[PDB]
């Protein structure tokens, strides 16, 4: 199941919202996830099933589904927030991964 | 297949067994109890009214407090309710067992589901379901001819068998199946609301009604036959477990061929609006049988005509649906006791006014069937015009 | 808290063989399943092969279908992951990470936890 993200890169300021998009060729149904990634260091998820909300994430990350449209928010761009985003779909036995977000400050 | 799946397959297979033991009986209990038809309406569909209330129940405590040791109780529960049933010799004790034996299937079933859910690979959500009402529909067939096979020996026999059949399941169940002992240290707080907040409730009207039209002519057409046949031809609990025996496998194996090659002729809708219309013509000759062998073979010819509509109503909470197997899974079950309930309760309580009252009930309730299946055709024709 | 400790790779001839190890630690090992993921250097990651304990089912990438394969072990709590073959391609770092399976009863039906890789093992490197 072909998934495309974008954009590729993105650059934004401090306290900025950020929206990344995720659409995929195929019905996922809502088991699209949200994972960020520090560098070098292991994948920490970030939102678990479509517009949920994981334990001990921050509200201002949320997510969106609109049909295919799978879209992620951020209201504020803390310094801290400086990762590389993922959308992975598991809605079957294939798993998926996006291509990712490497946001500049 | 592994011993864990033949075991929670026996345990589904015996107790939707034990709903059908009293129909094939009901040549004594009407006469030796001075019982009238409400006494029978109410006794049968005691069994599915308790299953359906302690359904929820049911699968509450075994998601909470584990499933072997939920399994393990329903099947405790299910053999002294058996054996009260057998024992006791009055109407109330029977109404107490039966309520008992309701419980411990509504107990069970969820939890069979359960384990079987855990077992089973993520793939197979939609085969499971396809086995579970195979399973359920062959226990609902061969229910009264075991019963009234066993009846010949004596009043109680069938009930000391099922009570025994309780007995060797439940020692198979501690001896066999195992479930994990550990837990999550920190689960999700979805609670899943979210199905029941996606859902259009109007696409699934006409499945919902098809299938509790279904159950309740099924269910009811064992209580009718049984004291019609009773009164007007007097059979003895064999003729009635002969008839309900083959009318059931002559079913199952026309189900199993010939359903698959008439679709590729017909949509689901039709075939089914067609197969109420021969189950309506077949009911309407009911009446006029005034012999043996003609009533005899009207069960034969009847039972077909169910067996062509349930796998088609099946297929199409499959289709419908989508993703969702589990929910369509739920519905079917659920309207199917709610139909269990509902049918005899009325094929008993008619049976007073009129011997032949029933008959014409579950005669309007096809033609009701086959009218919103006409209806649900403008429907389609809708939908399949204003796209291409 | 609950983590997986992973070991395995280093430098590797090229259609060798080697076998990677994810123990677990603290969490159910039955009602859950193991899921082995890599990341290419300066690239992105991608889901390799997965695992379920109590269904016993398996499946691979189509990206690599059939070559390596995967195990699991329950009387420990481990999980074995077997290259069978390599390339210059398949050198990234290798993470282990655990999806939550199992039922909970809605009334009147049953349903699946969602799939969302809870807790990351630290990833290990192979070369070559």
């Amino acid at each position: 199941i072909q998934m495309t993200q974008s954009p590729s890169s993105l650059s934004a300021s401090v306290g900025d919202r950020v929206t990344i998009t995720c659409r995929a060729s195929q019905s996922v149904s809502s088991a699209v996830a949200w994972y960020q990634q520090k560098p070098g260091k292991a994948p920490k998820l970030l939102i678990y099933s479509a517009s949920s909300l994981y334990s001990g994430v921050p509200s201002r990350f949320s997510g969106s589904r609109s049909g295919t449209d799978f879209t992620l928010t951020i209201s504020s761009l803390q310094p801290e927030d400086f990762a590389t985003y993922y959308c992975q779909q598991s809605s079957s036995s294939l798993i998926t991964f996006g291509q990712g977000t490497k946001v500049e400050i | 297949m592994n011993k864990q799946i033949f075991v929670l397959y026996f345990n589904i297979f015996l107790i939707f067994l034990g709903i059908g033991l009293v129909i094939p009986v009901l040549p004594v209990y009407l006469k030796d109890l001075g019982l009238t038809g409400s006494d029978l309406g109410l006794l049968v569909a005691a069994f599915a009214l308790s299953q359906m209330i302690i359904s929820p129940f049911g699968g509450t405590l075994a998601d909470k407090l584990g499933k072997k040791l939920i399994i393990c109780i329903g099947l405790i529960l299910f053999s002294v309710s058996e054996f009260m049933f057998a024992v006791g010799h009055n109407f109330s004790v029977l109404m107490l067992s039966r309520v008992i034996g309701g419980m411990s299937a509504g107990m069970v079933m969820p939890g069979v589901t359960g384990l079987i859910a855990d077992i089973s690979p993520s793939h197979q959500k939609a085969k499971n379901f396809g086995y579970m009402s195979a399973i359920i529909n062959s226990g609902f067939i061969l229910g009264p001819g075991i019963g009234g096979f066993m009846a010949e020996v004596s009043h109680r026999m069938p009930f000391y068998f099922a009570g025994a059949l309780g007995i060797l399941a439940f020692i198979m169940s501690i001896v066999l199946i195992h479930d994990p002992k550990k837990s999550t240290t920190s689960g999700f707080q979805k609670l899943e609301p979210q199905l029941l907040t996606k859902i259009n409730w109007k696409v699934f009207i006409t499945p919902v009604i098809l299938t509790l039209v279904l159950s309740f002519g099924l269910s009811a057409f064992q209580t009718l036959y049984s004291l019609y046949t009773a009164d007007k031809v007097n059979y003895s609990p064999k003729d009635i477990s002969i008839a309900i025996t083959g009318g059931g496998i002559f079913g199952a194996l026309f189900q199993i061929y010939f359903f698959d090659k008439f679709m590729k002729y017909f949509s689901e809708l039709t075939f089914i609006a067609w197969s109420l219309l021969y189950s309506v013509v077949v009911l309407i000759l009911l009446v006029f049988a005034n012999d043996y062998w003609s009533i005899m073979l009207i069960s034969f010819v009847v039972f077909i005509g169910f067996n062509m509509i349930r796998p088609a109503i099946t297929n199409y909470f499959s289709n419908i649906a989508g993703e969702r197997q589990g929910f369509a899974g739920g519905l079917n079950s659920t309207f199917t006791s709610m139909g269990n309930f509902i049918g005899p309760l009325i094929a008993g309580a008619l049976f007073d006014v009129h011997i032949e009252a029933p008959i014409y009930m579950a005669i309007g309730v096809s033609l009701a069937g086959v009218v919103i299946v006409l209806i649900e055709k403008q429907h389609r024709a809708k939908l399949k015009e204003q796209n291409m | 808290e609950v983590q997986l400790v992973e070991s395995g790779g280093g430098l590797v001839q090229p259609g060798g063989s080697l076998r990677l190890s994810c123990a677990a630690s603290g969490f159910t090992f039955s009602s859950s399943s193991i899921h082995w993921v890599r990341q290419a250097p300066g690239k992105g990651l991608e889901w390799v092969a997965s695992i379920s304990s109590s269904s016993g089912s398996t499946s691979y990438a189509d990206s690599v279908k059939g070559r390596f394969t995967i195990s699991a072990d329950t009387s420990k709590n481990t999980a074995y992951l077997q290259m069978n073959s390599l390339r210059a391609e398949d050198t990234a770092v290798y993470y282990c990470a655990r999806m939550s399976v199992e039922n909970h009863w809605y009334y009147f039906y049953w349903y699946m936890s969602p799939y969302a890789m809870d807790y990351w093992g630290q990833g290990t490197l192979v070369t070559v």
